[PDB]
């Protein structure tokens, strides 16, 4: 038994975790459960956006984070740095930028740190940002040449990608991200009103179809007159 | 509130109430009898407009 | 004791927002951060070696005159002037009496600052206020 | 579009549900109703007697305490231990007994213009000097002069019963 | 502190009460469920004012439960403790860790670290009491306390008191 109010899910607001929230949500046997001594839902602890990341990088300058779009190859210094934006291509699980000279073009790999820094410089503000949790049981320091670090980072990225009638009621009786199916919904902070049959079926609540398209209230005006 | 399948739910809803020892003003058979005599004290909130089962 | 708290040694360069306050009890400079840390919970001994006077948190106030000694004289004079309030008219034009009265008040303030006769001076001050 | 100021009586930061401006059930703006111990005692007992009257239709400290206790038992249901402790606490810690005394106190302190919380403290805590009130009620600092508070406290003790 | 607060509640009636006098049962449920209850958001809900004017909106029948949910609006006096507030009470329990002060429906706990250094615990006196050169604090002794902190749970409120500041302690 729980003392909290019993409610129904009226909206599902998809979004994306912030690094702060993942650390805040995390409780760490801590995932009888050592955290609640219970009924236990499961306590958290602490690849699909590569195309989106590439598009964002092409659509914005990669030095000042100011909107330029993909075809543009110059910052158009309006506030700007004037650097010529590279042509970004997706190779494996990495992004490679190429600069054309003013004679093969210069090429280098845009480090994930560089991409993150630029994204943080870019001007949903609450639920899903471009810059942006271990499932619970129920579900460089020294030396390290650049080659070794790059190989380790590639292996870690590859591993991450791979990892990712019993009642009288029934007796008598006898367009939303969730409805379509989710990554896109989280990126755009899509709000699902849960007005469709699919959403209610997923959440296990009475659907607004047939006997559920209305509400049965209780009237006291008739009750007093019935005695 | 605008100023002034339903049968299946009302019959089942009142049948459950009767099975739970609710007063009878006239379990599925009892609910059907109440509906026939218009003695079901509920209002259907069509989505809104509130309509009494009696009317 | 130039631009930092003697207790926590917080320099103004590293924390420009730091400010200092003085309690009229022993006129000891201390930063507001230390004041909140120490005296917020309750009264406690002043955190200087050789000083044991109990000072309250509310009594802390900002320092106006840079010279600490002048601050003591003014505050003591403020207390004395509250008890002693007279004008030339009060003496009915007697300038000699007015001048003598002012001289006596200054002597009282000087004695309080130097604590030569604090016990007797305080008793005399109390008697006049009641009267 | 909603996601994640600690409450402090001294700073008059009472939280979200006890803000200065309140909305009643009629939608009309109203001032937060904060009651001193004497005012709260009258409100609770006045409601209890009215409730007792509705049910039937369908002085020294000891005698008043007994009268309150018997009334409380008659006109309250189960799980009334909290209210029993409250009435006992209110009767043994109030400063004004009759309604006239409470009315005068409200009229006196309503001219100060302080926060409803602070005025309730003034009528609930006995103090002798403005320094005691200032330290016991920090919110009064830099809001009311010592002379004004001194006269208010002296007048408050004048109307204190017995 | 005591307040008068306009509150709302969601009462549920079993179908057994679906009679011509269901409103009377709602008033009984409101009194028997709210009065004496400790809502951490609003404090100790003590008494309900205007007992003959509670607003009872149209009830809603739950799909499978069969009960009717009623939204009830009422006026009640609620006691909400705030940190930094000064209260008076009578000590009810004393122990080595500290003593409890009863303030209305609330109990305030004063730990050793929140007491003046002069006060010392002593179990020799029966009942155990805290003794100091100027006075002794024990059960039934009136104490003026300042709430240093409150932990308002969903249905429980606890506070820690301090008596170290000036003009506090025994009256
Ligand atoms: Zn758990
Ligand atoms: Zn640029
Ligand atoms: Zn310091
Ligand atoms: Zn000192």
């Amino acid at each position: 038994y729980s003392s909290a109010p019993l409610r129904t899910v009226k909206e599902v607001q998809f979004g994306l975790f912030s690094p702060e929230e993942v650390r805040a949500i995390s409780v760490a046997p801590r995932l009888k459960c050592q955290t609640c001594q219970e009924e236990c839902p499961g306590h958290f602890g602490h690849v699909g956006f590569i195309a989106k990341i590439k598009k964002v990088c092409e659509c914005v300058c990669m030095h000042c984070g100011k909107l330029l779009c993909k075809t543009k190859m110059v910052c158009e210094t309006r506030g700007g740095c004037g650097n010529t934006q590279p042509t970004i291509r997706k190779d494996g699980l990495k992004l490679v930028g190429s600069w054309k000279k003013d004679d093969e073009p210069e090429l280098r790999v845009l480090s994930t740190e560089e991409i993150l820094n630029i994204f943080k410089h870019i001007s949903n503000e609450v639920f899903s940002r471009p810059e942006w949790p271990v499932p619970p049981p129920p579900v460089e320091h020294n030396g390290a040449p650049h080659h070794a670090i790059e190989e380790a980072e590639s292996l870690l990225q590859f591993h991450v990608a791979t990892y990712m009638p019993q009642s009288e009621e029934t007796r008598a009786e006898l367009t939303g991200a969730l409805m379509r199916c989710l990554f896109e919904a989280g990126a755009s902070a899509e709000l699902d009103d849960c007005r469709g049959v699919s959403e209610n079926v997923i959440l296990g609540q009475m659907a607004p179809i047939g006997t559920g398209a209305f509400d049965v209230m209780i009237d006291e005006e008739s009750l007093v007159k019935y005695m | 509130a605008i100023p002034k399948y339903e049968r299946a739910r009302i019959l089942g809803t009142r049948a459950l109430q009767i099975s739970m020892n609710a007063p009878v003003f006239v379990p599925l058979r009892i609910a059907m009898k109440e509906l026939a005599e218009k003695k079901i004290p509920l209002v259907i909130r069509r989505y809104f407009e509130d309509w009494s089962v009696e009317e | 004791n130039k631009d930092m708290c003697p207790i926590c040694k917080t320099d103004r360069y590293l924390s420009p927002d730091v400010k200092f306050l003085v309690n009229p009890e022993c006129y000891h400079r201390i930063c507001e951060s230390c004041v909140d840390r120490i005296f917020s919970l309750g009264p406690a001994q002043c955190p200087y070696k050789g000083c044991d006077k109990i000072l309250r948190k509310n009594k802390f106030k900002t320092q106006i005159f840079d010279d600490v000694e002048v601050e003591k004289e003014v505050d003591i004079r403020k207390r004395v002037f509250n008890v002693f309030n007279k004008t030339i008219d009060d003496f009915n034009g007697d300038l000699v009496e007015y001048n003598k009265y002012l001289e006596e008040v200054e002597d009282i303030i000087y004695k309080l600052d130097h604590g030569i006769d604090v016990a007797k001076t305080e008793e005399k001050l109390r008697t006049y206020e009641e009267l | 579009r909603r996601l994640k100021e600690e409450e402090n009586a001294a700073t008059l930061q009472l939280g979200q549900e006890f803000q200065l401006k309140q909305i009643n059930h009629q939608g009309e703006e109203e001032e937060l109703i904060a009651l001193n111990l004497s005012e709260a005692r009258l409100v609770i007992k006045e409601a209890l007697v009215e409730r007792r009257r509705a049910f039937k239709r369908s002085e020294t400290r000891e005698k008043e305490l007994e009268s309150i206790d018997v009334l409380l038992e008659q006109t309250t249901g189960g799980n009334n231990k909290d209210l029993k402790n409250t009435m006992q606490y209110l009767t043994n810690f109030s400063r004004f007994r009759d309604q006239e005394t409470v009315g005068a106190v409200i009229q006196l302190l309503k001219s100060t213009g302080l926060h409803p919380f602070e005025v309730a403290q003034l009528g609930s805590l006995a103090c002798d000097t403005a320094d005691e009130a200032k330290t016991l009620i920090p919110s009064l600092n830099n809001k009311i002069s010592d002379d004004e508070l001194e006269r208010i406290l002296k007048e408050l003790s004048n109307l204190e019963t017995l | 502190m005591f307040f008068i607060k306009d509150l709302s509640l969601n009462i549920t009636l079993h179908p057994s009460f679906f009679g011509p006098r269901m409103k009377q049962y709602l008033k009984t449920k409101l009194l028997e469920e709210v009065e004496g209850s400790c809502t951490g958001k609003f404090g100790y809900i003590l008494c309900v004012l205007d007992y003959d004017n509670i607003d009872i909106q149209r009830g809603r029948i739950l799909p499978t439960d069969g009960s009717a949910e009623f939204n009830v609006k009422y006026r009640a006096v609620v006691f909400k403790p705030f940190k930094g507030e000064v209260v008076d009470g009578t000590v009810v329990s004393c122990s080595q860790h500290g003593f409890e002060v009863q303030v209305g429906p609330m109990k305030v706990f004063v730990t050793k670290h929140l007491m003046p250094q002069d006060l010392t615990f002593n179990a020799g006196s029966n009942p155990p009491s805290y003794q100091s050169s100027e006075d002794v604090i024990t059960i039934k002794s009136r104490i003026r306390v300042k709430i240093e902190g409150c932990i308002s749970q969903v249905s429980s409120i606890h506070a820690i008191g301090s008596i170290k500041e000036d003009y506090l302690g025994a009256i």
